[PDB]
């Protein structure tokens, strides 16, 4: 059981003036290899 | 202790205009400290955690960014969480930050974990904001209550016997994990020793072995030190925080060490993004980044 690294994920973009539950762009979610 | 009422009020500002405070009562916060302190002491000082899990770096009182991190990674108990310390100081809302994390710790004691950072120390948070925030919004007595709670925080964690987690880094005094387990709680952070290094030491590319740290506290360590440590304890990765990085995360010594920082636009003096390491059941580590516009 060794440590590996997944693919790069699109970052969740947010605005500081906007509510925490309403990001500008939803970020990527880790998926299977 | 009405934990659900506390969490509810803390999460209530999720869709509100950012910046507004959540003012809990003195007794509610004191209750959070007392119960969490009990759980911290009942659980090992060296945690043995299992994947899947999400690991976060410094938060530093940036409460609304913490909500954004949960908005991205999933609010508990949807996901497991391990924080590497530094929840207070520098930010404008250290109280809201630590209260939610302590509430989640009490609410989900087996799926939510908090490590001790160097800012979870009375001598440190006295200076960099937390004391002033307590004196302003509550009282000095409550600050001492937080101190008594911080002194019982676990120091390190190991994920599936492969990922070693701490706030700072390695120590020249660390030959066996037993030395960490032998550390008695409650305790303050000393100016020197194993406990000091685990919360203060940093990796350094230009250092062969161990060197002096420019902070004036603890040490620096090179890539060879990391490699020897992993091989000796059959580990694959060191996961730490303690240092602000532009992309929110940064590898060291050929992906044998990673630094996590989860506070984007760090106290209005940086344009850095925040990041978070997601570890699945196969110990495959992904990096979820919270990036400012």
């Amino acid at each position: 059981k060794r440590v590996t690294f997944g693919e790069d994920l699109s970052p969740e973009v947010f605005d500081e003036s906007l509510p925490a539950n309403t990001p500008l762009r939803k970020g990527g979610t880790p998926v299977c290899k | 202790l009405n934990l659900d009422s506390i969490i509810g009020r803390l999460l209530e500002v999720q869709g509100s205009r950012p910046g507004k405070n959540v003012q809990l009562t003195e007794n509610e916060i004191r209750g959070l400290c007392l119960k969490s302190r009990e759980i911290f002491l009942s659980q090992p000082i060296l945690l043995e955690l299992e994947a899947p899990l999400k690991i976060c770096g410094d938060i530093h009182g940036q409460y609304y960014d913490l909500l954004r991190l949960f908005e991205y990674g999933g609010f508990p108990p949807e996901s497991n969480y391990l924080f590497l310390g530094d929840y207070v100081d520098r930010g404008k809302q250290s109280l809201e930050t630590i209260c939610l994390l302590l509430a989640y710790k009490i609410k989900y004691p087996e799926n939510f974990f908090l490590l001790r950072g160097n800012h979870e120390c009375a001598s440190i948070n006295r200076i960099y904001g937390f004391y002033d925030e307590c004196k302003r919004r509550y009282n000095i007595k409550l600050w001492k209550t937080f101190t008594d709670c911080f002194n019982c925080l676990p120091i390190a964690a190991i994920v599936d016997e492969k990922i070693f987690c701490c706030h700072g880094g390695l120590s020249p005094d660390l030959q066996s994990m037993e030395q960490i387990r032998r550390i008695m709680r409650p305790t303050d952070v000393p100016d020197q020793g194993l406990l000091c290094d685990l919360l203060w030491s940093d990796p350094d590319k230009d250092v062969q072995g161990w060197g002096e740290n420019d902070r004036g506290v603890s040490f620096t360590f090179g890539a060879e030190v990391v490699a020897k440590f992993l091989h000796k304890h059959d580990l694959d990765l060191i996961c730490r925080a303690h240092q602000v990085v532009e992309d929110g995360y940064e590898f060291f010594a050929k992906r044998q060490l990673v630094t996590l920082f989860s506070a984007p636009n760090y106290c209005g003096e940086f344009d850095n993004a925040g990041a978070m390491m997601s570890v699945d059941e196969t110990l495959m580590c992904s990096f979820q980044i919270l990036k400012p516009a």
